[PDB]
């Protein structure tokens, strides 16, 4: 959790990093939210700062909230047991089926 | 003087030196302040080494506070020291020469003195010159300043001041344009 | 204050941080976005030069 929430604006959502940034197109994943928030790395603006798109809605949002840095792009889960399933765009079923 | 810098200017380095120039000038002091920009400036023309590091965007904050310490933590007004840990903080160390230079002028406009130069076309006499300090000495007499000469002008046997940023006109070119424009006019 | 402090700050400057290598031919990236990257300290370099950067990417 090396990242931390700089700006907020509407979807999109900055981070401010520490030391070593996330490579772009790598998931971040905000920690506090009522739900798994995750955002893809786009561009890095600079002065430690990273510019990234969220997957989920951003409401309930707050400057300096702890940031976790996956180290890899977005990571769906692949094989036959997706087979009849319906996934969502990070990988989390939406169907209720476990 | 009112704790108010003589002109308001929204650009980056005059914002900050307005707000020096306010806040320095508040308390008591604007000497210790215009002494203090005044050592960067010198020391930015005259150390390369210095002129590369505020120039240097991509240095981190924490790395920027502990060069800035190693420089010098006396002998810099409060003012100074406060006024370099909000550009380490937002990024303007950059801007750092502007501002110092910035902040002098200011100071340089609180100055009473005031340089006044005198374009002439023929040589000044020594015996001339003395009668022009009696004519400026006697025009203001209320205010010292220092008279500097200049003579390349196109005018012939004219006489054109500058003294900061006013100027009289008192050649013989002008006259001599004058005449010639207003005869042709007569409408006769 | 004094005017050889130039000494102290470069005596700070190259233990203080790890970095500053060779300007003249390296450089570092102030941000990296829209397939343009903000190299720093690259002086030297010539228009139309080709760089290369860690990864190896050119």
């Amino acid at each position: 959790a090396n990242g931390q929430v700089s700006q907020v604006i509407g979807a999109v959502v900055d981070v401010q990093f520490e030391g070593e940034l996330p490579q772009i197109l790598n998931a971040l994943e905000v920690q506090g939210t009522q739900h798994r928030l995750v955002l893809e790395v786009a561009q890095h603006l600079g002065d430690s700062r990273v510019r990234t798109i969220a997957m989920d809605s951003t409401e309930g949002l707050v400057r300096g909230q702890p940031v976790v840095d996956t180290g890899l792009p977005i990571s769906v889960p692949v094989g036959p047991g997706t087979l009849g399933r319906i996934m969502n765009v990070i990988g989390e079923p939406i169907d209720q089926r476990g | 003087p009112g704790d108010k810098p003589p002109a308001i200017e929204d650009s980056i380095h005059g914002k900050y030196a307005g707000v020096l120039f306010s806040s320095a000038s508040s308390n008591k002091s604007l000497n210790k302040v215009a002494e203090d920009m005044k050592y960067f400036n010198q020391l930015y023309k005259e150390s390369e080494v210095f002129k590369s590091f505020l120039n240097n965007v991509s240095l981190k904050r924490n790395q920027q506070r502990d060069i800035i310490s190693a420089l010098g933590k006396t002998n810099f007004n409060p003012a100074t020291n406060n006024l370099l840990e909000t550009l380490i903080e937002n990024k303007r160390l950059d801007s750092l020469p502007k501002i110092a230079e910035k902040y002098m002028d200011y100071y340089r406009i609180l100055n009473k003195q005031e340089s006044i130069t005198i374009i002439s076309a023929q040589e000044l006499t020594a015996a001339e010159k003395q009668k022009v300090e009696q004519g400026l000495k006697k025009g203001n007499a209320n205010v010292q300043f220092t008279v500097v000469y200049q003579v390349d002008p196109a005018i012939l046997g004219g006489l054109q001041m500058y003294s900061g940023n006013n100027f009289l006109d008192c050649s013989l070119l002008s006259r001599v344009n004058k005449l010639k424009t207003e005869i042709a006019k007569i409408s006769f | 204050l004094s005017t050889g402090e130039a000494s102290v700050v470069l005596a700070e400057k190259i233990k203080g941080i790890t970095q500053q290598n060779d300007i003249t031919e390296y450089g570092t990236v102030i941000s990296i976005g829209d397939g343009i990257a903000r190299v720093f300290g690259l002086t030297k370099v010539q228009a139309g030069e080709m760089v290369e950067f860690k990864s190896g990417i050119r």
